[PDB]
């Protein structure tokens, strides 16, 4: 019962930091009208 | 593991030196006058 | 010199190249709508009977427990859970979890982050594909009414067990008590989204029939017209001077809608204004905010009673409410 | 059996809507 | 319940929640007046 | 004066809505 | 029409204007403190002596005596003079406003760039805005200690827990430790927990207002000082549009907050000027009428819930973790002692729930505040969608429509 | 009780009218009008080139 | 200018008689709609009901009499 | 042209203010006389004598609570003539006994035929196809089976909607307290078009507005196919299957719902789940939603059909009226 | 010819010599005058 909250604890986390480091890995530029 | 907060750091670290490793080759730096940064380094 | 994995990564989530578009909001949205899905589908299948009331009888909504898809439903979690939160590993067993309706709570809460995501979804696609992005705010409103239906009443009525069944005769049952509880038909939230939902059922059809009829003809005696259209075409492929000259002249020449963009921003904000009205209203019931009551607004020079139209739906949202209340004295 | 039913109904449909989605008509813009 | 000295403005007292409601009809007439410019 | 189609229209629909609606404001005075 | 917005979107034009800009903040500004006078004037004119303050649809009345302005023990209204001279001094700060609002938006300069550097701005300046910010979060942390003024030496603050129906108290001891505010604000949001609704005591409340003044106050010094780093300027938009669609973000989640926050807390929001909350009525009513079955001659009232636990049954037992100023001294380690309750009953207790039983066409002044800020908070979050996107599309460069020269789909593979 | 004849309904209620679309679209292959993505018909009985060609 | 002096008039009078229509009791006996004192009377304490097709007429006289 | 017919088919069909044609012989009469039927039943008719109610602005009714209601039950399916051996000439019973709805109801069904005949001739005269008189098809046969069709399988006009607002919410919680008409399929696929016609009109809306070009085609159908692949999986391609799904899916969510209240008309209801109610009386501990919405579909019966229907002169004692404390 | 007969004879001449008869009456003159 532990090990299944530290497993989802561990994805709900991971995709969280997906999220969170994708949206900071300069968004704005990953757009087709991009200047340079 | 009484505490969950092992997980929080142990898996923001691991996906946080990859993001950290993408940005060392960011030459951000330098600052920009623009609504947004439009420089970014692809290929290493 | 050799690309780092985190720049491949970012270049496969945000590549226009895949056939469903990931994106970082499809990064939450993905796991929390499959998870939902799967999870819907094991419990409406297979999930022993939910104790939604606290007085130990169960709802049977599985249809392996003698449910057709019709009478089948995810029941909420019970009223001994309330507001609480209720994962998998705070129950002491998977039983005592199937039995106080956790499998309502875990399908609720993945799809709502799933459908938030969804709306951030859209507005990433029409990001990189640069379009104007404000058909997320077109989607925010079901997701309003979903919020509305599925969070917030529980609420504002302090439970879980109220919220809306994951089912269709649990909605019917939902709507009834409803009813009785805040006469959301007299409320003008709730007329404000029917006007919403058959004016956008009006104008939808009344747009394709204006655009089905003036149709240019490119195709043969008896081929389908819709070869007549070429997909990426720039020549317009139907007559749209044809069209207004027939809607000017079916109610009067003003009320024709000269320009095409002005039209479709109608058309994309009348029902959404509707359904935004109507999720805010469902949310201000739940905070006892209920609708118009015009009881006993007629009477005689004597004091007598006389009743309206009024009065006999409040007869039947006092039915209503008397079966409602199962035991409660 | 009519469980068994309802859940060939369900599969099939999700079945058709994943056939729908994946292996539809690709869209070719005209030249 | 008003203070004794200020009794006398109740009525004017009523009408004050109204006027910031009157400011947005401000706003629509200064257009209409200017012809929507 | 006008006796055309117009004016035949429109009378049709502003002489019932002035005499409706002052049937209308004559019961905001009665007490009930 | 030149600028490229029509009569419906006409403040639009007001983006690079900075002066009229100020003009028009000022004398919004200025509005809203307007009605705040005047509706406190309102209040205090059709208010009544002897009817509690939730009775009157008073809500700007019920803040101000929880600040410990003309009120007495038991949550008596004393005098309304206090009410009167915040009202009329927030009617005469509102003349100021409106004044310096329409002065600068009319006859002001129109762009305060080439005179007075100090005021000028610009969108794209990511070091003057974050001087703007720290000024107005320092402005923000200095507020929060007013409080504080207000609780520890002037006056005091209305403590609806305080022992025989509740009083004005000065704090003297405020919750300082982090461990027990940050887990406040780290609270899970469900039920039983509350997240920072569940605030059942004026020592966390004053302690949480000092940590957050603090906090307001170094950040703003540090904003001031400091510039964005790069992470910050690679992922932010920064236009105008883009830090209103922020601001809308960050406004449409405090008025969510706010709204359950009246909806269910007891303490900033004390049951004697807003009314019970839903479920302190429906343990009035159950409370009340086990007090009636308990003098005129028990498992018909209560249950034993299975986590070791007292409490009411029937229907309001999902609303075991509602805490009351006059159930907690009938309340014991395990829940509802029956000998507090057969014994330690006072006459102070059963008339706040005879009253509360009977104020479950009346709509209380806490629905109104929780169903109007909701509508708010959500068509806030529309707000900030729609502006969100604009100004990132704006920014981008396609917000005006897809250039039919080069269209960004045409250049991309086929999907299958 | 199962009731024979409504298992039947529900059957014979999806199997023929599938298996009626199926073979219309297997002989629509056949003929190589089986997409949308194509001109309209040149002559009588001779379809139009795909927009790929 | 005939215009407007119609409608100063016409208008005024049409208000006027719509007016005199309700406040006059015309409207309750055009109509057969009830006023507050005839909702029932005192031999008739129930709501008055059609009970049969062609007598309704010859029923309804007998009912609303004074 | 040549012949008194050419001259008057040349004057209908003038452009004018407002277009008449030949079937605004019949349109413009019968809608002047049904909308103004309709409002000076809201404004002074009453219902007391019909159904023991006040609904008009003469007795204190609002625009929520006034309504033109249905004829007493004993008048049947009489078209209740002003002439009519009913009324017999009296304009005033005639109002009494509910007259005015038939009146309304019939010239109402006249105009609604004629406005149908006027999309026709209008289409003819412009020259397109007719599909907006297709697409009106479905208010027709919403109207004719609820408002006619309906009551003429019921006992009288009675049991018909009344035309109010309060009116028709009373006659939605009619029919699903008597008929359990939520769990009628055919009302479920009334449902599936009448939403996904606002579905509809809001994404197409949205779509056209969002891939505008900046300035033939205004807006981009490449980039919102490529929008709507990624996201939903599918998207449209032509742009003429587009407009005909827009037509189809709320007209036929129309047609669908008026097949089911046509089985309403004769009773002829999906009321219950025959197994699933044998079950639940062999066992009282089974329990679905289905069977709790029986329950309140009970409620609803017997504690309206007292004032409801008061001239069955219903006496129900509070020992049968069901109650939830009986279970 | 009982009252309803003779009522129905009454609403057929009516309806011919007040709604028939002067609407095509009026179409007419309009129509030769136009
Ligand atoms: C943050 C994540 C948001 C998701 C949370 C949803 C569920 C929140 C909940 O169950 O809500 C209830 C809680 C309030 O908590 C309540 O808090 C109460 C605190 O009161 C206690 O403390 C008080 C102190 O005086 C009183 O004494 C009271 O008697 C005593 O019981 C009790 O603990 C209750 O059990 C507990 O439910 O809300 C919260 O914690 C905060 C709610 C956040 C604002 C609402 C979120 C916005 C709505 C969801 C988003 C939809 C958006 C729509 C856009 C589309
Ligand atoms: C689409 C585009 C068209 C749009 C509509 C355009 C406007 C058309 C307007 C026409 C509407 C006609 C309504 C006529 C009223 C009606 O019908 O009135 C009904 C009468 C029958 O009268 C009823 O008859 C019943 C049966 O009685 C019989 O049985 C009784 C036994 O108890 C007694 O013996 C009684 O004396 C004896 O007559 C009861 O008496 C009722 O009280 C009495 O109202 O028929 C009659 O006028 C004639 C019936 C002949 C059939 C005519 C077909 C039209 C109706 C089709 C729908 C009927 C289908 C029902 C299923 C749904
Ligand atoms: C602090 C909040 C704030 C601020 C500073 C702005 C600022 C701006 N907005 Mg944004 N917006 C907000 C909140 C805000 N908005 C919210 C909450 C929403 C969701 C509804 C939006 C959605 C929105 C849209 C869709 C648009 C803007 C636009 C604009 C710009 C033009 C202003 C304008 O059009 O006024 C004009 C004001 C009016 C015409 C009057 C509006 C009154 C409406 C019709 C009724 C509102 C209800 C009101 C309370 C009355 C109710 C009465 C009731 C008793 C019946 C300007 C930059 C425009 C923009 O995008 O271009 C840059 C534009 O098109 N906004
Ligand atoms: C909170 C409400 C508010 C405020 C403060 C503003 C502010 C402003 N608007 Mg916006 N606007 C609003 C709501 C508001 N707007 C709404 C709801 C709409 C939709 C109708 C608009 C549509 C709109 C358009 C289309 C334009 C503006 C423009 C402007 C700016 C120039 C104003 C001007 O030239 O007026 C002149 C007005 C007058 C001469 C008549 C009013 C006279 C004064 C101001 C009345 C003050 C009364 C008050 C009691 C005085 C107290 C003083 C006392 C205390 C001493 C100004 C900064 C313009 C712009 O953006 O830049 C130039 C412009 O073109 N607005
Ligand atoms: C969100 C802020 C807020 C809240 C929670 C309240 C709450 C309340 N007010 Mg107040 N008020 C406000 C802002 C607010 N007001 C504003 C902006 C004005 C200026 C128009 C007023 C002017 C005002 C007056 C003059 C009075 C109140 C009164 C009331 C009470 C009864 C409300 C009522 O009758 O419903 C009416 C409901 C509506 C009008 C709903 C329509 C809202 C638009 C919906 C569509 C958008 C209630 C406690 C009354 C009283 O009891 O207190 C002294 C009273 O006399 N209000
Ligand atoms: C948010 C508040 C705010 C801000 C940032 C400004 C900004 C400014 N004001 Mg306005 N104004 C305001 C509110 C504000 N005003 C209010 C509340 C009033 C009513 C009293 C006025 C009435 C007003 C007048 C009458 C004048 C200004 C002036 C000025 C400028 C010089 C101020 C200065 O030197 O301070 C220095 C402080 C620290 C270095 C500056 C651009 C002057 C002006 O606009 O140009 C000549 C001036 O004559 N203001
Ligand atoms: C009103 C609240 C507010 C706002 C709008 C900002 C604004 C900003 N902050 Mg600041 N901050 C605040 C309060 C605020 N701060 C307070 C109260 C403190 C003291 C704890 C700080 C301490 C702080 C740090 C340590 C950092 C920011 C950073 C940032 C930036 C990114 C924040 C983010 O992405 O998450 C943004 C310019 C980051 C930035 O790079 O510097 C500007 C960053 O590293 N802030
Ligand atoms: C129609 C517009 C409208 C109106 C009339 C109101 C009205 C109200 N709101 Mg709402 N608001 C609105 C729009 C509105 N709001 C919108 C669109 C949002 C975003 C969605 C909000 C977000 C919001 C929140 C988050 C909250 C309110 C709250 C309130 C209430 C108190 C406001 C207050 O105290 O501010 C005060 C603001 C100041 C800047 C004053 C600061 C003064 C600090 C010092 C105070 C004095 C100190 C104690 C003593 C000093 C002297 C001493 C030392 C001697 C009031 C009824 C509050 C409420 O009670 O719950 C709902 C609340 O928490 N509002
Ligand atoms: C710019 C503009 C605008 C805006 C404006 C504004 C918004 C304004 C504001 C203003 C303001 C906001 C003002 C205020 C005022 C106030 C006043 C003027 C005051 C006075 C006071 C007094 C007089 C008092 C007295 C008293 C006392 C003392 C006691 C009690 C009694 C009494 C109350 C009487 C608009 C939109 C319109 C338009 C465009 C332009
Ligand atoms: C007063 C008081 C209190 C409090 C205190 C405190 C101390 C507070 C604080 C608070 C806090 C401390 C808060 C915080 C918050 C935070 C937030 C809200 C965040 C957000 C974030 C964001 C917004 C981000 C986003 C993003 C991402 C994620 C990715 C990338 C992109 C971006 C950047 C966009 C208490 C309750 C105790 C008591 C009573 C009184
Ligand atoms: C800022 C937006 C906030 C949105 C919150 C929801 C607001 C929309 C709700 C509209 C109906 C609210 O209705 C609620 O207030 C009305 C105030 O007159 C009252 O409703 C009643 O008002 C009058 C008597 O008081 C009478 O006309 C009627 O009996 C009835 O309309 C009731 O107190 C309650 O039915
Ligand atoms: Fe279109």
């Amino acid at each position: 019962m532990f090990t299944l909250k530290i497993l989802v604890y561990t994805v709900v986390i991971f995709f969280i930091s997906l999220f969170t480091f994708g949206f900071l890995s300069s968004d704005p530029s990953r757009n087709p009208n991009r200047k340079d | 593991d009484d505490s969950l907060g092992f997980v929080l750091i142990g898996v923001t670290a691991v996906i946080g030196l990859a993001w950290a490793q993408w940005q060392s080759y960011q030459d951000d730096g330098d600052d920009f006058f623009d609504t947004y940064d439009s420089r970014r380094a692809a290929a290493a | 010199e050799s690309a780092s994995f985190w720049e491949q990564f970012c270049a496969w989530i945000t590549s226009t190249e895949n056939r469903l578009y990931i994106g970082w909001f499809g990064c939450l949205m993905f796991p929390t709508l499959l998870t939902a899905t799967s999870a819907y589908i094991i419990a409406f299948i297979a999930a022993p009977p939910v104790d939604i009331d606290g007085i130990r009888e169960p709802v049977a909504g599985s249809l392996l427990y003698g449910n057709n898809i019709i009478s089948g439903a995810v029941v909420p979690s019970s009223n001994a859970i309330g507001v609480h939160f209720y994962p998998i590993w705070e129950a002491a067993s998977i039983d005592e979890w199937l039995y106080n309706g956790g499998p309502y709570q875990l399908v609720v809460f993945h799809f709502f982050i799933g459908v938030c995501a969804y709306i951030g979804r859209e507005w990433e696609l029409s990001y990189r594909l640069g379009m104007r992005p404000w058909i997320c705010v077109a989607f925010s409103a079901p997701v309003a009414a979903a919020a509305a239906v599925f969070v917030i009443y529980p609420i504002g009525q302090g439970s879980f067990s109220d919220g809306m069944p994951l089912g269709i005769s649990g909605t019917f049952n939902f709507m009834l008590v409803f009813q009785a509880e805040h006469n959301i038909l007299m409320h003008p939230f709730h007329m404000l989204g029917v006007a919403g939902v058959f004016g956008g059922s009006l104008f939808s059809a009344m747009h394709g029939s204006l655009v089905t009829s003036s149709l240019i003809r490119e195709t043969s005696e008896n081929e389908s017209l819709n070869y007549g259209y070429k997909f990426g075409q720039e020549e317009e492929t139907y007559n749209i001077v044809a069209a207004h000259g027939y809607f000017g002249r079916l109610i009067f020449q003003y009320a024709s809608f000269n320009n095409s963009r002005a039209l479709h921003f109608f058309l994309g904000a009348w029902p959404v204004v509707g359904i935004w009205f109507t999720a805010m209203g469902v949310a201000t019931m739940a905070f006892n905010l209920n609708g118009f009551n015009f009881n006993q607004s007629v009477v005689d020079s004597q004091g007598r009673v006389i009743n309206t139209w009024a009065d006999i739906l409040n007869r039947s949202n006092l039915g209503m409410e008397v079966m409602h209340e199962r035991n409660a004295h | 059996m009519e469980a068994l039913v309802y859940t060939f109904l369900l599969i099939g449909t999700l079945i058709v809507i994943f056939f729908a989605i994946f292996f539809r008509d690709p869209p070719r813009i005209v030249k | 319940a008003l203070p004794e000295p200020y009794t006398a403005f109740r009525p004017i007292v009523d009408v004050m929640p109204a006027i910031p409601v009157l400011f947005l009809l401000l706003a629509f007439v200064w257009q209409a007046s200017v012809g929507f410019r | 004066p006008i006796f055309t189609f117009r004016w035949l229209t429109i009378h049709a629909l502003a002489v019932p809505t002035v005499f409706f609606l002052g049937a209308i404001t004559s019961m905001q005075f009665i007490q009930r | 029409e030149s600028t490229g917005f029509a009569w419906w979107s006409g403040n639009a034009r007001l983006i690079n204007v900075s002066g009229k800009l100020l003009g028009a903040h000022v004398a919004h500004a200025g509005l809203m403190v307007f009605w705040c006078g005047a509706m406190t004037l309102f209040e205090v004119a059709h208010y009544i002596p002897e009817k509690p303050l939730y009775e009157q649809g008073c809500i700007l009345i019920p803040h101000l005596t929880t600040l410990g302005w003309g009120v007495g023990p038991g949550g008596e209204v004393t005098d309304v003079y206090p009410f009167f001279v915040v009202g009329v001094l927030h009617l005469i700060s509102s003349a100021v406003l409106g004044f310096g609002g329409v002065y600068h938006s009319l006859i002001g300069p129109d762009t305060l760039e080439e005179s007075f550097p100090f005021f000028g701005y610009d969108w794209r300046d990511k070091n003057k805005m974050t001087t703007i910010l720290g000024i107005h979060l320092i402005l923000l942390g200095i507020g929060s200690f007013l409080l504080v003024a207000k609780a520890c030496f002037v006056g005091g603050l209305y403590d609806t827990w305080a022992p025989g129906g509740g009083d004005v108290r000065i704090v003297t001891a405020p919750t300082l430790n982090p461990l027990i505010i940050f887990g406040y604000v780290l609270k899970s949001p469900f039920g039983g927990d509350g997240w920072i609704i569940s605030v059942n005591n004026l020592e966390d409340l004053v302690g949480g207002h000092i940590w957050l003044g603090f906090l307001c106050v170094v950040g703003g010094i540090w904003h001031i000082l400091t510039k964005p780093f790069a992470w910050a300027r690679r992922t932010f938009v920064w236009s105008g549009e883009a830090y209103l669609s922020y601001s809308l973000a960050a406004l449409s989640v405090m008025g969510l907050t706010a709204s359950v926050f009246v909806w269910y807390n007891n303490t900033a929001y004390p049951s004697e000027f807003f009314g019970p909350t839903g479920p302190e009525a429906s343990q009035s009513q159950a409370f009340t009428f086990l007090v009636r079955d308990q003098r005129l001659g028990l498992g018909k009232y209560l249950m034993r819930s299975p986590s070791g636990e007292i409490i009411f049954g029937g229907e309001t037992m999902r609303f075991w973790d509602m805490r009351a100023p006059w159930v907690e001294p009938l309340r014991g380690p395990n829940g509802l002692d029956l000998n507090k309750i057969r014994n330690d009953i006072q006459p102070w207790q059963e008339r706040r729930a005879a009253e509360y039983m009977t104020h479950a066409n009346y709509v209380s002044p806490r629905s109104w505040l929780t169903t109007s800020h909701f509508f708010l908070g959500f068509f806030l979050w529309v707000g900030h969608l729609w502006h969100a996107g604009r100004a990132r599309a704006a920014a981008a460069g396609f917000e005006k429509g897809i250039n039919r020269e080069n269209e960004p789909v045409l250049s991309m593979r086929p999907l299958d | 009780e199962v009731s024979f004849g409504a298992f039947l309904a529900v059957i014979l209620g999806l199997f023929i009218p599938v298996v009626f679309l199926v073979t219309l679209y297997i002989q629509s292959e056949a003929q190589g009008t089986a997409t949308n993505f194509r001109l309209p018909d040149k002559a009588p009985g001779v379809p139009g080139d795909r927009y790929d060609a | 200018i005939r215009y407007w002096i119609i409608h100063s008039i016409t208008i005024p009078s049409l208000f006027v008689a719509g007016f005199l229509f309700v406040s006059t009791g015309l409207a309750y006996d055009a109509f057969g709609t009830p006023r507050p004192n005839e909702y029932f009377t005192q031999d008739r304490q129930q709501i008055p009901l059609v009970n049969d097709r062609f007598s309704a007429k010859q029923e309804l006289e007998d009912l609303t009499k004074g | 042209d040549r012949g008194v017919f050419d001259l008057i088919d040349d004057w209908l069909k003038r452009d004018r203010f407002v277009f008449v044609g030949w079937s605004g012989l019949l349109l413009f009469p019968c809608a002047f006389l049904a909308v103004g039927g309709w409002l000076t039943g809201i404004t002074f008719v009453t219902s007391w004598y019909t159904h023991g109610l006040a609904s008009s602005f003469l007795e204190g009714c609002n625009f929520l609570t006034a309504a033109v209601s249905t004829p007493a039950n004993s008048m049947g399916h009489s078209l209740l003539l002003l002439w009519g051996p009913e009324a017999q000439g009296d304009i005033t019973r005639w109002f009494q006994i509910g007259g005015l709805w038939t009146f309304v109801a019939l010239h109402g069904s006249f105009g609604v035929i004629g406005f149908c005949l006027r999309q026709f001739e209008i289409a003819r005269l412009v020259g397109i196809r007719p599909y907006n008189a297709i697409a009106f098809s479905g208010p027709i046969a919403v109207f004719v089976t609820v408002f006619l069709v309906y009551p003429l399988g019921q006992a009288s006009w009675f049991f018909a909607p009344s035309f109010g607002v309060a009116a028709i919410f009373r006659f939605l919680l009619f029919l699903q307290g008597f008929h359990n008409w939520t769990l009628n399929p055919f009302h479920m696929m009334g449902v599936a078009g009448i939403l996904g016609g606002a579905l509809l009109c809001a994404i197409h809306g949205a779509t056209v507005e969002n891939t505008l070009f900046e300035d033939e085609e205004t807006y981009s159908m490449v980039t919102a196919n490529r929008f709507w692949s990624q996201i939903f999986g599918v998207a449209f391609s032509n742009k003429r299957w587009l407009h005909f799904f827009m037509l189809f899916v709320p007209v036929a969510g129309m047609w669908t719902s008026s097949l089911g209240i046509v089985g309403l008309a004769l009773n002829l209801r999906s009321y219950d789940f025959v197994s699933q109610e044998l079950r639940a009386a062999e066992d009282p501990e089974f329990e679905t939603f289905y069977t709790k919405n029986n329950l309140l579909n009970e409620g609803i019966r017997s504690w309206m059909a007292a004032q409801d229907q008061p001239h069955e002169n219903f006496i129900f004692p509070e020992e049968v009226l069901p109650r939830g404390n009986a279970l | 010819m009982t009252p309803s007969l003779s009522a129905f004879l009454s609403s057929v001449i009516l309806a011919v010599v007040i709604i028939v008869i002067p609407i095509g009456a009026a179409l007419v003159f309009v129509s030769t005058s136009d």
